[PDB]
């Protein structure tokens, strides 16, 4: 209901964790689980690749269809670009429905 | 035992030969009848049924409301509308993301 | 300078004429060329087919490009369509330059 593709077997969940590395234990045995760990984090790169199938537009319509367009008029910032401070923004929602068909 | 009643727009209506376009008397039209499907299909004019409108308690007598329009429920069965010698053969199912029982 | 493709050997000129059909001549010989003809015209269908080669757009630009779009707002007539009286019109000039490149 929010949108997209319903899937019985969707892309799986990918779960990641830093393996705990404990600090030095007491040197005399204790049954209690070790609560003292070395503070750690991890970084890296993630790459994802999707292949999408397209359904081409066969329409025989004569007059030109509505398209998604960038505004021609001048502005302080480019839409879908970083600003002076360096942060990226998306100025508007872009839906997918522009070309037309007959019922 | 009621053949005099019919749903207002709820049945197909054919004209007799030579019937006009506008404001034609009942005598020139030919009404069809779907009564054959009253086995599985609710009657067009009457309600579907009644459901509870409230929670019951010793201080509150039960109330039961009428269901005039009912969408698909699991366990329903029904018949499609009949076809006629002078009626339409086919229709084009619209091209859409979804449909339900796409019979014209 | 008006536009398009300069061609040393352009598409040839296609010349068409109704062959003259003279009316009845005098029945006694005269050297003068015959000035009396049957009034005629001709009709038919002409078909032309051109194959165009396309140069695809390789651009790596991030933000969306300007496109040619039909106006979304309501109007009495559709652009590039016939009107009530049945005549076809082109409401505006449409140039070909929309996508962008780097120098």
């Amino acid at each position: 209901l929010m949108g997209g593709f319903g899937l019985k077997h969707p892309p799986p969940q990918i779960l990641i964790k830093n393996t705990p590395v404990p600090a030095d234990p007491p040197t005399t045995f204790s049954q209690a689980k070790l609560a003292s760990f070395i503070t750690q984090y991890s970084t890296g790169q993630v790459s994802v690749e999707i292949e999408w199938e397209l359904q081409k537009e066969n329409s025989k319509r004569w007059n030109p269809e509505i398209q998604y367009t960038s505004n021609y008029y001048k502005s302080t910032n480019v839409d879908f670009a970083v600003n002076v401070d360096g942060t990226y923004s998306e100025p508007r929602p872009i839906g997918t429905r522009y070309l037309t068909r007959n019922l | 035992d009621e053949e005099r009643f019919f749903p207002s727009s709820g049945v197909l209506m054919f004209g007799k030969q030579g019937a006009g376009k506008d404001n034609v008397d009942y005598s020139a039209v030919m009404l069809t009848s779907e009564e054959e499907i009253k086995t599985t299909n609710p009657v067009a004019t009457e309600q579907y049924g009644v459901v509870a409108d409230n929670l019951q308690q010793n201080s509150a007598q039960p109330i039961v409301g009428a269901v005039n329009s009912q969408g698909a429920l699991p366990g329903m069965v029904w018949q499609n509308r009949d076809v006629y010698l002078q009626g339409p053969i086919w229709a084009k199912i619209p091209h859409t993301d979804g449909n339900f029982h796409p019979s014209p």
